């Protein structure tokens, strides 16, 4: 019954350093050959193998980040830490640390922690603006909500109090180069229904205590 | 540095298929060679490793093949849980590289994206910013192009994009990309063009919109 979990700010400023443990239990970091490594994913990207560290003490890095990490062990409190130096908006991803068997079964990471998401981003919590995306026997028109310049995430988007739910595509945010979020959420209607029908969009940013009910129309 | 490239980087198949996809490194690696399934929100899970073995716990679906340089994974008859992204793994030389994963996705016609693009509102005008977006709904594959024109002048690298996961039941996908300007721009121009490329096109399509007008 191993278990691993990452632990650490989940925000971080684009010059600071950036620390994660990983704690662990079902098995000890004191055994034959047992290795506990780190693993990231940019949410728009594969798994990138950062470091790992062995019973010995061993340790080995990624070469092209090899003079920013740092990797240390615990053995009196079954923990590994990953220190992260020199960090920028390209390091935000979801950080893994997993375990590797010992001398076979050596050949892979078999038990991986939920991983811990980590955003780099020199911006102060921010609500969101929420501006329109207007529409114009033929029938299905598009419309929609920009819900631009807040953090950090998330944010919850629904129309008309959840009433409408069919044809809603809300869509994943994008970091700009701002360091705040931009997200947009959509609904396809039929054209008939522009005149009579009402379309406004909840926007929740919990973060921020910002609400904002956006009526959208021609 | 070892590259493990896999092959194809994107499948799309259907319940009850067997596929089979492969990850090949450029150095031989002997038999330390692991493959992972990730189901979108969660960590990797092992399926093989030893290049061939099972992982205990594992559905007899998959299977694993391969020494040196080359390496496969099969799964025999593909289940609804099994449309995610597979991984491989070298653990023969450090650093231990990843593949760059290949995405598995349900297998429908295909179908081109509704186009519609949005002019910034004059709310956000306000700002010294302008956002003007472009919508491709519920289109299938998932390889869509997006070009943005102002005044017959192609943007590049002031757009973003993102997509939606696979529609569960329409098992189509939808995007969104926005194209900023100052405000001075956007005031500077009047035609603005998305234009859409898609294998569900003939051809493809613009939209369009002129400022003034």
């Amino acid at each position: 019954r191993i278990t691993l979990k990452e632990s650490g700010p989940p925000l971080v400023k684009p010059t600071q350093t950036l620390t994660l443990t990983c704690s662990f239990s079902g098995f000890s970091l004191s055994d034959f050959g047992v290795g506990v490594g780190w693993i990231r994913q940019p949410p728009g990207k594969a798994l990138e193998w950062l470091a790992i560290i062995y019973s010995d003490d061993d340790k080995r890095y990624s070469p092209s980040l090899n003079t920013r990490l740092t990797i240390t062990k615990d053995t009196s409190k079954n923990q590994v830490v990953l220190v992260m130096t020199r960090v920028s908006p390209v390091d935000t991803a979801t950080y893994f640390c997993a375990h590797r068997r010992g001398p076979g079964p050596v050949n892979a990471m078999d038990v991986w922690g939920q991983g811990i998401t980590v955003t780099i981003s020199s911006t102060s919590t921010k609500g969101p603006s929420v501006f329109p995306l207007a529409p114009s026997s033929g029938g299905t028109a598009a419309l929609g909500c920009l819900v631009k310049d807040y953090f950090p995430e998330p944010v919850t988007v629904s129309w008309n109090s959840g009433a409408l739910t069919s044809g809603v595509h809300t869509f994943p945010a994008v970091l700009q180069s701002s360091g705040l979020y931009s997200l947009s959420s959509v609904v396809t209607v039929p054209s008939s229904s522009l005149g009579t029908q009402t379309y406004t969009c909840n926007v929740n940013h919990k973060p921020s205590n910002t609400k904002v009910d956006k009526r959208v129309e021609p | 540095a070892l590259q493990l490239t896999q092959s194809p980087s994107s499948l799309s198949a259907s319940v009850g298929d067997r596929i089979t996809i492969t990850c090949r490194a450029s150095q031989g690696v002997t038999s330390a060679l692991a493959w992972y399934r990730q189901k979108p929100g969660s960590p990797p899970q092992l399926l093989i490793y030893d290049a061939s073995s099972l992982e205990s716990g594992v559905p007899s679906r998959f299977s694993g093949s391969g020494s040196g340089t080359e390496f496969t994974l099969t799964i025999s008859t593909l289940r609804p849980e099994d449309f995610a992204t597979y991984y491989c793994q070298q653990l023969h030389f450090y650093p231990h590289t990843f593949g760059g994963g290949t995405r598995v996705d349900v297998r429908r016609t295909v179908a081109a994206p509704s186009v519609f693009i949005f002019p910034p509102s004059d709310e956000q005008l306000k700002s010294g910013t302008a956002s003007v977006v472009c919508l491709l709904n519920n289109f299938y594959p998932r390889e869509a192009k997006v070009q943005w024109k102002v005044d017959n002048a192609l943007q590049s690298g002031n757009s973003q994009e993102s997509v939606t996961e696979q529609d569960s039941k329409d098992s189509t996908y939808s995007l969104s990309s926005t194209l900023t300007l100052s405000k001075a721009d956007y005031e500077k121009h009047k035609v603005y063009e998305c234009e859409v490329t898609h294998q569900g096109l003939s051809s493809p399509v613009t939209k369009s919109f002129n400022r003034g007008e």
